């Protein structure tokens, strides 16, 4: 069955009064922060990082601070825009290099480096809209060949936010289906009818949860306690964390987000439960 | 000069690896003919050593000193790839038998005093070819020793006498590994 792993990963960067990347890591609540979003990307060399006016000054140190303290942090990209779109494997390519050498291990003098020196410990894909001519196929398998162990390098945490409803829109199941995804967080809070909290999800995480073995799955919950898919922290103890442990490859619980957690302490509570 | 962050490179005609995903400082530095040191505080996890980087079933030479306080290890620490393999030859540890909860297996007689055969399967982890899924290997001692020697070449052979494929060598060091831990260690191979 296999159960309580203490890891719960929350989301940053949707609200500047949330607080620095830094102050969410030294709240001792997470074991992952992720970045969220790179909003912006596909056929040309546009690229933006939405961090929604945060102080972008500070982040890089704060990376940092947050590794050494045990917490790694990634970077989302796509959100619920349709700013983005990675219809070839040339697409892909170059969004690995960009990625690479803006944020993690590499350096070309005609790519900034938002975050200094810093590099980041892995990649979200948060696929909201997409196609089957999307290539984040290519994408993960590229990241993939930078998790490194005993080599000059670091691990990095290849990871998918997708929507509670299984199976998957074809551009998530192709890139899934490379089988070297880490971890994939299912949103069981957003109002999708026949797949939330109040409806479905035991049975979306049943399929979701056979269908990748290999994978450690997230359960993926609101800190908004004003949202009807917001579940009482007694419930999560007694119903949400023990039903989504009975798998093996459970490995967790998502937050959305750091400026709701702020809100309510969710986290306080729900660590303990993860 | 000390470092920090992960690097490779040669250091005396000796192949050194040091990587560590981040958490804590640890902070690495090379010595002269074969010599290495590590300090560190508060780790996530970190490897450390020096040896051969295409390297041979290389007779091991190595003297020190190891002291975690807490779980680290000591080992003739190497890779293969086709198959990707990760083996340890486990000489001494701190506070954790790093085959706590595996089926006991074993053993095999090498250089004096004797060891122990496990092996585990790691799924969609990070390695030195990115994320695969491999087994990793170990030689672990029912007696601890810092210093001696570890003739590598029995302990492949024994463990392909029984189920279990090697591959190519990709490179073997005396690894000093951390894992979520403080303490000390100056290793020497030769
Ligand atoms: C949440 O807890 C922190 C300290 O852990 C405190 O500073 C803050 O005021 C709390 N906020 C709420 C909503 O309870
Ligand atoms: C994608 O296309 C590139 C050319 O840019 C090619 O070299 C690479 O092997 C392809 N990746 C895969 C395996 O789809």
């Amino acid at each position: 069955a296999g159960g309580k792993t203490g890891q719960v990963t929350v989301f940053w960067g949707r609200n500047k009064a949330e607080g620095s990347l830094r102050e969410a890591c030294d709240s001792g609540m997470y074991t992952m922060v992720t970045m969220s979003f790179l909003d912006v990307f596909g056929a040309n060399g546009k690229y933006h990082l939405d961090l929604s006016g945060h102080d972008l000054s500070s982040v890089g140190a704060d990376i940092k601070h947050c590794q050494s303290k045990g917490v790694p942090v990634s970077l989302s990209i796509g959100g619920y825009g349709t700013g983005y779109s990675l219809p070839s494997n040339r697409s892909a390519l170059d969004l690995f290099d960009h990625l690479w050498n803006s944020y993690f291990g590499g350096s070309k003098p005609s790519v900034p480096r938002p975050f200094g020196d810093a590099w980041l410990d892995g990649v979200d894909l948060f696929l909201e809209h997409g196609t089957p001519a999307d290539r984040y196929d290519v994408l993960a398998l590229e990241l993939a060949k930078h998790n490194i162990r005993g080599g000059p390098g670091k691990p990095l945490h290849l990871t998918a936010t997708v929507r509670c409803g299984y199976p998957p829109a074809a551009h998530v199941g192709r890139a899934l289906a490379t089988g070297i995804f880490e971890r994939v967080h299912v949103r069981t809070y957003e109002s999708d009818k026949w797949c939330n909290q109040n409806l479905g999800w035991e049975g979306s995480w049943d399929k979701w949860t056979a269908a990748y073995p290999a994978t450690r799955f997230y359960v993926g919950l609101t800190a908004d306690d004003k949202s009807h898919q917001w579940v009482h922290p007694k419930n999560v103890y007694y119903g949400v964390a023990p039903v989504a442990q009975k798998k093996d490859n459970y490995g967790g619980i998502m937050l959305w987000d750091r400026y709701f957690d702020k809100q309510t302490n969710y986290s306080s509570l729900i660590k303990y439960y993860a | 000069q000390s470092i920090t962050t992960s690097q490779t490179g040669t250091n005396n005609g000796y192949y050194y690896s040091f990587w560590t995903n981040g958490g804590g400082e640890v902070t690495y530095t090379n010595g002269d003919n074969g010599e290495y040191s590590v300090t560190w505080v508060d780790c996530g996890d970190f490897t450390s050593g020096k040896g051969w980087n295409p390297a041979n079933a290389q007779t091991v030479t190595y003297s020190g000193e190891f002291n975690p306080s807490g779980n680290a290890y000591l080992a003739v620490y190497g890779w293969t790839t086709d198959p990707l393999v990760e083996y340890y030859i486990l000489e001494s540890y701190g506070t954790y038998n790093p085959s706590s909860g595996l089926t006991s297996l074993g053993q095999v007689t090498s250089d004096g005093g004797t060891y122990d055969i496990y092996s585990t399967q790691r799924v969609n982890q990070p390695s030195i070819e990115g994320t695969s899924t491999f087994n990793q290997y170990w030689s672990v001692r029912t007696e601890k020793r810092v210093g001696g020697t570890v003739t590598t070449a029995n302990h492949f052979a024994a463990w392909k006498a029984l189920g279990l494929e090697m591959g190519t060598y990709n490179y073997m060091i005396v690894s000093t590994e951390g894992y979520e831990s403080s303490g000390s260690s100056t290793i020497t191979v030769s």
